[PDB]
């Protein structure tokens, strides 16, 4: 009974990086501007969400500051707000102003940035994690031929190989920004293809971008949200030594994926 | 029936076995925001029991019955005879194996009940393909004393295996490696906290997908990682199906 309806629940919001969504200062004053920031037990990093749709941290509201593209995501008082719609967050991890459509992004070229309201592309940058635990989460992602994906070529490519216990390139470091990361090399991303030509996933140097948005949906699929397509084993044929991208399709099992942590 | 063999067991037939017994469960089933089917509830007598076929190295088979609405075991058959748990709903007798000798077992389908009636628990029954075979024989041939341990066994590689993908992937590993193991931490918090994950997941609906309590899953390194959100991968690629909860 009750329990279905929970009236509030304080949190964290990690994303690009790993690092928090964070009220820079901990300043209260209406339009506030809000960062990323390395994670924290800090105050001014606690979001409590309620049923009104509101975000909150320290008594006041996560909020854009106008209708168009790059200008800053602020806290403000939340009477305000009285007559607004306020955040819808996707299943994905976006998170978005019901009326405006822009969605919080970290969108300059270091992860130290003020966050703003943009334009959705469904790029990791606009990607986030609500939740406490804010880490990357280590695991083996299990595909076609009950194999494990590998890090290959000195970090550069990704393929299936059998799975081997404690082989660390076969380690992923999921990141609350949806990145799919080498775990001992975590400034490289699992990422389609920057090449027109191809269709093949490598692993590149992490960036924000939408080749690098990775949702495990819960049809089994690896899904690229902004590039309406999912990993797939190239031919259904783990010995090709190649994953591509592809538009989804019950033909075989090569878009099956799962998690083993 | 749905069905699973010994003399046809590869991590492929398993897989299939587990792929389709999900789909079977989830006929009917309704969705929310996170996308993961939620079982049918307040389903009549006459249609709550979905019947699958485990066949042993002998050729003999056992049907057990699960409930549609809590994916749990509420009987099952050997032959000519038939066993309910005592918490199986009391009138499920008249809908099931009713042309068999019908007994009652003393005991409820919750691993607490069975853990205390065999004197063992999940931590300490290995989990393999022997027992599983094993299993099955001890339930066909109704061996008291190891009916308890043949639940424990069977109910984690059918049932809690179809409920996360992540057990699923557990007993791939040992099939294909016919390597025995004991579930830990990681496999008991997902197989303790079904109901939990199903009341937060439904509940969250109300808070743009964040729980009202968080929930602890251990990984394979025995390292607590808490949910109190839909946006765990570990939950979302994992969790195959909910009980019902919430309207
Ligand atoms: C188009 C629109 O709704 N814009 C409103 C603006 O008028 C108001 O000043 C602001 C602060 O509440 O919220 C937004
Ligand atoms: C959403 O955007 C609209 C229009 O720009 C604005 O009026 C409102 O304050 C915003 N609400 C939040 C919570 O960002
Ligand atoms: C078994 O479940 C029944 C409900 O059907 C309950 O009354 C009983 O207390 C349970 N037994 C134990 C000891 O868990």
């Amino acid at each position: 009974n009750e329990q279905c309806s929970p009236q509030q629940r304080t949190t964290r919001i990690s994303g690009r990086d790993g690092l928090c969504v964070d009220v820079y200062g901990a300043l209260t004053a209406d339009g506030s501007r809000v960062i990323l920031y390395p994670c924290g037990q800090q105050q001014n990093q606690q979001w409590t969400f309620y049923p009104d749709n509101t975000i909150r941290s320290l008594g006041k509201c996560l909020a854009t500051s106008a209708l168009s593209s790059g200008s800053n995501v602020v806290i403000t008082n939340c009477d305000y707000l009285r007559y607004d719609d306020g955040w819808m967050v996707s299943s994905s991890g976006t998170m978005m102003n019901k009326s405006s459509h822009l969605v919080l992004t970290a969108n300059a070229a270091t992860s130290r940035t003020n966050l703003t309201g943009e334009n959705n592309v469904f790029a990791a940058k606009q990607a986030w994690r609500i939740g406490n635990y804010v880490e990357p989460i280590v695991t083996t992602i299990i595909g076609l031929r009950h194999m494990c994906l590998e890090a290959t070529d000195n970090d550069t490519n990704v393929w299936l190989e059998s799975c081997v216990k404690n082989k660390t390139k076969q380690y992923w470091a999921l990141y609350s920004d949806d990145t799919i990361r080498v775990n001992n090399n975590r400034n490289l991303c699992v990422s389609s293809s920057t090449d027109s030509s191809s269709k093949l996933i490598v692993i590149r140097r992490c960036d924000g971008s939408i080749n690098q948005r990775w949702v495990f949906t819960p049809q089994g699929t690896i899904s690229n949200p902004g590039y309406e397509a999912v990993m797939d084993v190239a031919q259904n044929d783990v010995y090709l030594k190649k994953i591509v991208l592809s538009s989804a399709t019950d033909k075989g099992n090569g878009q099956q994926w799962t998690v083993f942590y | 029936n749905l069905s699973l063999s010994q003399s046809n067991f590869s991590a492929d037939t398993y897989k299939s076995f587990i792929k389709n017994l999900r789909k079977q469960l989830t006929i009917g089933a309704s969705y929310g925001s996170a996308g993961i089917p939620i079982l049918k509830h307040s389903v009549p007598i006459c249609e709550r029991f979905l019947l699958v076929d485990l066949t042993n190295g002998d050729n003999e088979t056992i049907t057990l019955a699960i409930n549609v609405e809590d994916a749990g075991f509420a009987a099952y058959r050997a032959a000519d005879r038939s066993y309910f748990f005592q918490n199986a709903p009391p009138i499920a007798s008249y809908v099931i194996f009713t042309d068999t000798n019908q007994n009652i077992m003393n005991f409820n389908n919750t691993f607490e009940s069975i853990e205390i009636v065999g004197g063992t628990t999940r931590s300490e029954t290995p989990l393999g393909i022997m027992h599983f075979e094993a299993s099955i024989f001890h339930l066909f041939v109704h061996d008291e004393n190891y009916v308890p341990t043949s639940f424990l066994v069977l109910i984690q590689m059918v049932l809690e295996a179809a409920k996360f993908k992540f057990i699923e992937q557990k007993v791939i590993h040992s099939i294909m490696d016919m390597e025995d193991f004991t579930p830990g931490l990681a496999m008991l918090s997902l197989e303790e906290n079904w109901t939990q994950l199903s009341l937060q997941l439904q509940a969250s609906e109300s808070l743009n997908g964040v729980f009202g309590d968080s929930v602890s899953l251990y990984n394979s390194m025995d390292e607590p990682i808490g949910v109190d959100s839909m946006y765990y991968p570990i939950l979302t690629a994992n969790m195959a199906f909910q009980l019902y909860q919430c309207p």
